[PDB]
RNA sequence: AGAACUGGCGAUGCGGGAUGAACCGAACGUAGAGUUAAGGUGCCGGAAUACACGCUCAUCAGACACCACAAAAGGUGUUAGUUCAUCUAGACAGCCGGACGGUGGCCAUGGAAGUCGGAAUCCGCUAAGGAGUGUGUAACAACUCACCGGCCGAAUGAACUA
RNA sequence: GCAGUCAAGCGUUCAUAGCGACAUUGCUUUUUGAUUCUUCGAUGUCGGCUCUUCCUAUCAUACCGAAGCAGAAUUCGGUAAGCGUUGGAUUGUUCACCCACUAAUAGGGAUACCCUACUGAU
């Protein structure tokens, strides 16, 4: 989206940085992918596979 | 169409309605069927159901080994006597009616045949192409 | 197969990345959830939920009747 | 969609001044359980 | 049980021209050169085609396989004039018209109904109005210019280069599909009274559109108009009523072949190597001959035999194989549909036949 | 069925089996029904309406019944599993109270479809209705208290490893902190638990391995005490029925070490208690944790104990550890070979010359297929791959062969004329032929003949 | 079904892949027919103008 | 349906009820003017998009008594309340800490230590801390509120009603 | 169904003059699936097709949630009526109930030229 960044993850492995000054932007965009990449029709208590979030901060 | 038929059939002519007499071209003597029934059937109002050649049934044997009859089994269908298109361009027909018998997963139930079976039946089902002393 | 082992792969694999949180929130929505859905649900379901509910409420009122 | 029927608020006669005139009896029912 | 019928093409009654009218178009793009969105001609006869198959996956792959095709004249086709369309908050309005300063007797004989009888005074005051300077038409131009976000052009077809004979010619408007509306109406005038190829429009591995109006049938009755059973009113009720010479549109088909009339040896195909058009013993039936370009298409296309009919290049970006394929003939049956035919060329029936009595 | 049971999805509790029940009555059946109507139509709703409640039923409950094993005469060995796990007693009588309630079922449907049909009015008869309804409702709330039981047993049961006592298989048993669980997964195909803790097997689990082309199961135990040798819990109880059931070997997992709940002599000792359970299991022991205590050095007595062990006929030492392959694998396969021991046409040459196989030189000389390496032979379906998928790609079947020359390989057979086409004309020497027929036409060109 | 939005946006980045572009090069190919033909004619009228 | 008093109908028009066998009003010469009844005043429709206090926002809002009504109840939608309670000697929200012993309380067990579980269920210090609500280990362990104190400072909570 | 218990509340005010919310207990034809072939006065005229549309409280086809869901398929539930729901065997009778296919083989309701409606035509 506008005013949205993306940064792949330096020195952190299997890891993925947003950067960003709009909290609705980045908030929509990192719910976005983590619907795409959902799982149907199997087990979640046995498959784990999926992409969340770390944690929500500031750059700062 | 059920397990075993490897492949997909394409369209040709149907000729035989249930209550179709045919004749068994296996080697264990059975000598004829008669259609009750058949699998892939289609849907539809006041219709008979249509087998052709590559079709599979469940038919009964009216003559043949006493043990075999007042007993219901499948089979696959050999001869059509009924006009049809390859389409590699030809039209063509053999004379007769023909099942054989055989198990629903596909295995042959003799183990040999008399006679012509069409390239269709032959191209789709590898033990009646391994059975066949035959092809067209 | 052999036998339990759904929590075996939870020690060794963890529940999810991320469960705790959706479990709590979750929570955090089903009040807001039930009053909407009891608000909707016309015909028959807004009887056997409000059944329900009821069973709920007079449940909890034994239970704080138990002193 | 395929929103469905409304029912009606029409004239529709059963309910309305012909029942609860019997409802009218029925206010005559509840003057005799009261004696009780 | 399902409805005997469909509900679509439900007042089936006959249409108001033989000329099936374009309705729709794929809408612009404004990038390319412009191309023609539509063709037509005449259909004539069907023949039966072989074919090898280059279908990734198929059971057919890499086999030959017999189907069946059409076939339509196809002449050259002469455009006449243009007209602007303009968007409205009521659909679109007819502004403006301009013809090409000399006409044929075709179109003149189109225009006027008994013809004979007419002085023939069709456009003798246009083409007065065509005046040493073209001031009026070059008025009645730049705004189109202006204005018009899309526009069409007309054509008409040559139709005494065809064996049939009816000296009419059968307008129409079409549609483009290239950018610059000014550049399209400079391209246009300069196409004023010149003519355009089919092979200029179409090539092989295509996939068009075919709207016709179909054979009529007469006043057929239920159970044969809809194939229903045989032994207040609601309006889908399998009633009687007129069947055939409705407007219909068949998509998804596959050309094969774009044909030429020059080039001889049109039922060639790499494999015959025999001097022979397509067009097969004895003529066609109820046609003549195809001395002229042609198409090749397979399926069947709706009409009957020397009826007209309009083209359109598949409306919009297909995304099936089967609309990729690249096509490759191994033979052309050219043989009388006057009869069971047995043989490609009279050469042919004389080797096979011998010298006779008349012969000699 | 034997050795699994799966087709059984579910069993809910009382309240939602009769919620389910009389849901799916309420939608499927008409609803509809006016004083006005006929008495004909006015019998026959509710009976249709008691008819599908008592057919829904009666097809959850058998469902529920012949999905259950009836364990009786299954085998001994399951039999016997479940007396330890199931409770029989609850088991057998829980099914016979369902199956009792089904004849309830039916029973009240009979009688009342004997009533209704002398329905007269709607005070009567949607009552009756009512009361059946309700009637078969007592009969589900009366039996609400073994499903929760049942529901979950049948937890269990589909999580349940399969073993058939009738085939070849391996009881490995060690003792508790043995580190037993950390051999079988060093050994087989086996995610168990690793943590040295006495209880972290709890049941019988199954670990697959190969040896001889041939498959074998191993069957660790739980751990086992026997101190009142009579009686022990639902766990140490699975895999003393085993070693009882399964007609199969034993292998006994030793650990002579310090790292274990109990001292050695303790071990020694339930050695020899478990005695009596090795009639015809052909046993044999192995010492682990061994590259720790190198028991050479170890004491007299402690020798006395082991040489004690060897009164039985089939008895064997071994040594072997869990960090060493070859050691393991070789208890492994004459384990196996223990087990194994427990349990074409001549041509006669008919010639004087022998028919020697043909084997070319360049088969011999390539080279066999690498799946990894960064450059080898192409495996052309991964060559589609990479242009299109593995159905999309046509390929050329020229270009592919040896011929003549390969510029013209792509060349287009003409095969075909006028008439007669060529493949019935096509061979050599044909203007050897045509010259042949050429001096024909000269002769006769000049005799006259075509006059 | 043909109206699944599956299907659909499926195809549709298969149709912004090899389809139309194959397609945009058939309509300068035709395009480059469609302006000759004009050539042709002109050089017809040439021989007329001579 | 069993009885009894009275009234409306039937013979009886008319205004309103959108229209009517039973409702409201009102009983008749022909006509003009005036004023009202019952019902109504966004437009169809003659009469105000009069004034004033409140409420309500319905994924079928509701729009008339008896001329299509249901309660019981459910509802983290809104309003007006009653009665209990706490409170600048610091109300509630929110952050942090405290949240101890015999104690791992009793048999239960193979293992059960605040929670697989049954019985009980107390006392010291305490501001407060139960033989301990949930999280959970095979056991333990670790974490939280309920129970208290701090840092911020004004109101706030519970039950019930319509 | 009947009879209790528990008893939010109600009653010039109220337990106890008395009702009563929701659960619970009482067997109601048999505690170890052994079965029992129980159709016990079906007293009405429709029955069976050609064939159209509508409702959903969906049997599959869509998309979803939770369930010991490791998978396949299944068990429930939700939005969902766009599209589909068969060939035979048996009685004057609809009552009664099997074989096999398919993805499933869900439940319901609604003489005739004459004018009208419907199908088509100037």
């Amino acid at each position: 989206r506008d005013g949205v960044t993306i940064e792949f993850s330096t020195n952190v492995k299997d890891e993925i940085v947003l950067s960003g000054n709009s909290v609705e932007d980045v908030s929509q965009n990192a719910a976005d992918l983590q619907q795409i990449c959902r799982v149907r029709n199997k087990d979640i208590r046995k498959f784990l596979d999926g992409i969340y979030v770390s944690h929500k901060g500031f750059i700062t | 169409s059920g397990n075993g038929a490897q492949g997909t059939k394409f369209r040709i002519s149907l000729g035989l309605p249930v209550g179709a007499i045919m004749n068994c071209a296996d080697n264990s003597g059975a000598r004829n069927l008669y259609i009750i029934a058949v699998k892939g059937s289609g849907s539809r109002l006041n219709r008979l159901p249509a087998a052709s050649l590559g079709d599979m049934v469940m038919a009964t044997v009216k003559k043949g080994k006493p043990e075999l009859r007042k007993k219901v089994m499948p089979a696959i269908v050999v001869r059509q006597a009924k006009s049809w298109r390859r389409r590699d361009g030809v039209f063509l027909y053999f004379e007769d009616n023909a099942g054989v018998i055989a198990n629903p997963k596909g295995e042959m139930k003799g183990s040999a045949i008399t006679g012509p079976v069409g390239k269709e039946c032959a191209d789709l089902w590898p033990r009646v192409a391994s059975n066949s002393g035959v092809v067209v | 197969p052999q036998n339990d082992y759904i929590e075996r792969h939870i020690k060794q694999h963890g529940k999810r990345l991320d469960h705790e949180e959706r479990k709590r929130k979750r929570e955090a929505r089903e009040s807001h959830k039930i009053s909407e859905r009891a608000q909707k649900l016309t015909g028959w379901k807004g009887k056997q939920f409000a059944k329900k509910r009821y069973a709920e409420k007079v449940s909890m009122r034994k239970k704080i009747k138990a002193h | 969609m395929r929103v469905r029927k409304r029912q009606s608020r029409r004239t529709s006669t059963k309910l309305k001044e012909g029942i609860k005139k019997k409802a009218s009896a029925h206010r005559k029912k509840e003057k005799k359980m009261a004696k009780k | 049980a399902p409805r005997h019928g469909h509900l679509g093409f439900l007042p089936r009654k006959r249409a108001a021209s033989i000329r099936a009218r374009v309705k729709a178009f794929p809408k612009d793009d404004r990038s390319k050169p412009v191309a023609l969105t539509s063709f037509l001609g005449y259909k004539a006869g069907m023949t039966t085609i072989v074919r090898d198959l280059d279908r990734p996956g198929s059971k057919f792959h890499k086999r030959e396989v017999v189907e069946a095709v059409t076939v339509v004249d196809t002449p050259p086709v002469v455009v006449v004039g243009v007209v602007g369309y303009v968007e409205t908050p009521r659909g679109l309005r007819s502004l403006t018209t301009v013809w090409a300063e000399h006409l044929s007797d075709e179109v003149k004989r189109r225009f006027y109904k008994n013809w004979y009888k007419s002085k023939k005074k069709a456009f003798t005051k246009y083409s007065a109005k065509y005046a040493q300077d073209g001031a009026g038409i070059e008025r009645e131009l730049a705004r189109i210019k202006k204005y018009a976000s899309v526009v069409r052009v007309l054509v008409h077809t040559q139709i005494r280069k065809t064996p049939l004979a009816q000296k009419k010619a059968h307008l129409a408007e079409i549609q483009l599909n290239g950018g610059s509306i000014s550049e399209k109406v400079d391209w246009a005038r300069e196409h004023f009274e010149k003519t355009v190829a089919v092979d200029s429009v179409f090539e092989q591995n295509e996939m068009i559109d075919a709207i016709a109006v179909t054979k009529g049938h007469g006043f057929e009755g239920v159970t044969h108009r809809w194939g229903t059973k045989k032994l207040h009113v609601m309006w889908s009720v399998a009633r009687a009523g007129q069947r055939g010479y409705h407007s219909r549109t068949s998509i998804n088909h596959k050309i094969y072949r774009v044909g030429k009339g020059d080039d001889e040896a049109n039922g060639a195909t790499s494999f015959d190597r025999t001097k022979k058009t397509i067009t097969p013993m004895g003529g066609f039936v109820h046609y003549g001959e195809i001395k002229n370009d042609f198409i090749m298409v397979k399926g069947c296309i709706p009409g009957n035999r020397k009826r007209i009919v309009t083209l359109r290049k598949s409306l919009y970006t297909n995304t099936s194989r089967k609309a990729l394929e690249e096509v490759s003939l191994k033979w052309i049956d050219t043989a009388s549909k006057f009869g069971k035919g047995r043989f490609q060329t009279p050469a042919e029936k004389h080797a096979f036949m011998g010298t006779l009595k008349k012969d000699l | 069925m034997q050795l699994s049971w799966k087709d059984i999805p579910t069993v809910a509790p009382a309240n939602d089996l009769l919620d389910i029940v009389l849901n799916r009555t309420q939608r499927k059946t008409p609803t509809v029904i006016r004083p006005g109507f006929k008495i004909t139509r006015i019998r026959a709703f509710y009976m249709r309406k008691v008819k599908y409640t008592g057919e829904g039923f009666v097809e959850k409950f058998e469902d529920i019944l012949k999905g259950f094993p009836n364990i009786n005469d299954v085998h001994p060995f399951h039999r016997d599993l479940m007396d330890t796990l199931y409770e029989k007693n609850h088991y057998k009588i829980s099914l016979a109270a369902i199956s009792r309630a089904k004849s309830l079922v039916e029973q009240v449907a009979r009688d009342y479809v004997r009533l209704l049909k002398f329905g007269q009015s709607l005070f009567q008869c949607k009552q009756l209705k009512r009361a059946a309804l309700g009637r078969m409702a007592t009969i589900v709330k009366k039996l609400r208290d073994p499903l929760a039981y049942l529901e979950q047993v049948r937890q269990h049961i589909g999580r349940l490893p399969s073993i058939d006592p009738n085939t070849r298989t391996l009881l490995i048993c060690g003792y508790p902190n043995v580190g037993k669980s950390s051999f079988l997964r060093c050994i087989t195909k086996s995610d168990v638990d690793v943590q040295p803790y006495a209880f972290t097997t709890k049941s019988l689990y199954v670990g697959h391995f190969d040896y001889k082309y041939l498959r074998f199961q191993a069957i660790d135990t739980p751990g086992i005490l026997d101190r009142p040798t009579e009686e022990m819990n639902n766990i140490e109880m699975q895999s003393i029925y085993a070693i009882a059931h399964l007609r199969s070997c034993v292998l006994y997992f030793m650990d002579l070490s310090e790292q274990c709940g109990f001292t050695i002599e303790a071990q020694v000792k339930l050695f020899h208690s478990i005695k009596p359970l090795f009639a015809n299991k052909s046993v044999m022991v192995v010492i682990n944790k061994t590259d720790i205590i190198r028991p050479e050095d170890l004491d007299e007595e402690r020798a006395q104990l082991l040489e004690s062990v060897k009164e039985v006929p089939g008895v064997e030492i071994m040594t072997s550890s869990c960090q060493l392959e070859e050691n393991v694998m070789e208890v492994r396969n004459k384990a196996c070979e223990k087990l194994l021991a427990s349990r074409v046409a001549q041509p006669q040459a008919r010639d004087d010359v022998k028919r020697t196989p043909f084997i070319p030189e360049s088969v011999k000389n390539l080279k066999k297929y690498d799946p990894e390496d960064p450059n080898r032979r192409k495996l052309a379906r991964d060559i589609e791959a990479e242009n299109g998928g593995a159905g999309v790609f046509n390929v050329n079947l020229k270009d592919k062969y040896l011929l003549e020359d390969d510029e013209w390989k792509n060349d287009i057979m003409p095969e075909i004329l006028d008439g007669k086409n060529v493949y019935d004309f096509l061979d050599p020497e044909i203007a050897a032929k045509l010259q042949a027929l050429e001096e024909e036409e000269e002769k006769l060109e000049n005799e006259g003949f075509y006059n | 079904s043909l109206r699944a939005s599956s299907h659909l946006n499926a195809k549709s980045v298969k149709r912004r892949g090899v389809f139309q572009k194959a397609v945009d090069a058939r309509e300068q190919r035709i395009s480059d027919k469609l302006k000759e033909d004009l050539l042709k004619q002109k050089l017809e009228d040439l021989k007329k103008k001579e």
